[PDB]
DNA sequence: GTTTTATATACATACA
DNA sequence: TGTAGTATAAAAAC
């Protein structure tokens, strides 16, 4: 809706957007996905807001 | 002509009538950005009508990206409701469309240099700077960007009929300077 | 996976060793510090 | 000067719960637990910076995003996470909370 | 300086 | 070496 678990906790170096296409350069993080944990030096996110 | 410009972007302003705490808005509305080091406003987006709003502490708001007058107003009302729901005494007053942008294609190449020379007081063409010819029309008061490809951009309108009349006025000129 | 299990082991071992000074400043107990370590690893395992 | 966000990770949550248990049994005071958590904040930051090498790629639909107080929050749906150090993992919903690498 | 949108050139910077 | 970000060019609000 309009007003305010697999969770990634990290730092961001850069976040950009062109039209509805978002790109995020992340680093130094930990994430739990489907009950398994991963640590990472870098992560790149490419997501469409549509 | 039988060519009608397609509306591409409409910018409108709205007065909500109450001051807003921007951090509170950002912390309660989804798809909102508040970075005061960058711009003193909350930037918020909704998917339908697909638009972007700039929301200020003064309660003034700018809504961009709509393609029709109806969508511009609907989107604006939606942003107002979101703010209202967060708890602010926001109202929907003085809605006003400030700018309408249109575009079209005459489907034939244009001799931009010859057009610029003949209409020197209205034209600005420096291809090494920007490839389009900037035409400042007097009546209606519209600015057109004319490209070699025959694609045209029209902007500065307060109502869509100005976009339509500006294209009608420019069409004979484009044909006059058709390439080869 | 190897990297994550490894990172967690590093974190636990480093935290435990680095808070021994704060623990002693509060006169806590070495056995209490070892208990923190074990309960933590246990709940991590759960 | 270290972010407290990692306290929400699995390892962070486990430490909080462990500390709470000792407090409840009257073995340590909340003041010491706070110092322990502050050290955890620093150790996790230094370990994730110096002891990781993997690179992840996350691709999917951006459901929601938000930025406030130097923190970006994103909710990505139906995404694929590629882990490289050959593994492709799919997730229905992933919440990402990221603090500015440049701290203030 | 932001934000949106059509339009189009030169030049930068990655990467297989 | 051919595929895939910056800069250049109406209107309001701050």
């Amino acid at each position: 809706d309009y007003l305010i678990e697999n969770l990634m906790l990290c730092l961001y170096d850069k976040v950009t957007r062109t039209k509805a296409r978002w790109k995020c350069s992340l680093k130094d993080g930990v994430v739990t996905i489907n009950r398994n944990d991963y640590t990472f030096q870098k992560a790149q996110v490419e997501a469409e807001w549509v | 002509s039988g060519i009608v410009p397609t509306l591409q972007n409409i910018v409108a302003t709205v007065t909500l009538g109450c001051r807003l705490d921007l951090k509170t808005v950002a912390l309660h509305a989804r798809n909102a950005e508040y970075n005061p080091k960058r711009f003193a406003a909350v930037i918020m987006r909704i998917r339908e009508p697909k638009t972007t709003a700039l929301i200020f502490a003064s309660g003034k708001m700018v809504v961009t990206g709509a393609k029709s007058e109806d969508d511009s107003k609907l989107a604006s009302r939606k942003y107002a409701r979101i703010i209202q729901k967060i708890g602010f005494a926001a109202k929907f007053t003085d809605f006003k469309i400030q700018n309408i942008v249109g575009s079209c294609d005459v489907k034939f190449p244009i001799r931009l240099e010859g057009l610029a020379f003949s209409h020197g007081t209205f034209s600005s063409y420096e291809p090494e700077l920007f490839p389009g010819l900037i035409y400042r029309m007097v009546k209606p008061k519209i600015v057109l960007l004319i490209f070699v490809s025959g694609k045209i951009v029209l902007t500065g309108a307060k109502q869509r009929e100005e976009i339509y009349q500006a294209f009608e006025a420019i069409y004979p000129v484009l044909s006059e300077f058709r390439k080869m | 996976n190897a990297e994550a299990s490894r990172v967690y082991e590093i974190i636990v071992e480093s935290v435990v060793n680095e808070v021994r000074e704060d623990f002693e400043n509060a006169g806590i107990d070495e056995q209490t510090l070892q208990d923190l370590k074990n309960i933590w690893q246990k709940k991590l395992t759960e | 000067g270290y972010y407290e966000l990692y306290r929400r990770s699995t390892i962070g949550n486990s430490l909080v719960d462990a500390l709470d248990t000792l407090i409840s049994d009257g073995r340590i005071e909340a003041s010491l637990a706070m110092r322990v958590l502050e050290t955890f904040d620093k150790v996790v930051a230094e370990t994730l910076k110096d002891n990781t090498q993997s690179k992840l790629t996350v691709k999917g639909n951006l459901d929601t995003y938000g930025f406030c107080d130097d923190v970006w929050t994103f909710i990505v749906k139906n995404c694929q996470v590629t882990v490289e150090d050959q593994s492709v993992i799919s997730v229905d919903k992933l919440r990402i909370v990221a603090c500015n690498s440049k701290k203030s």
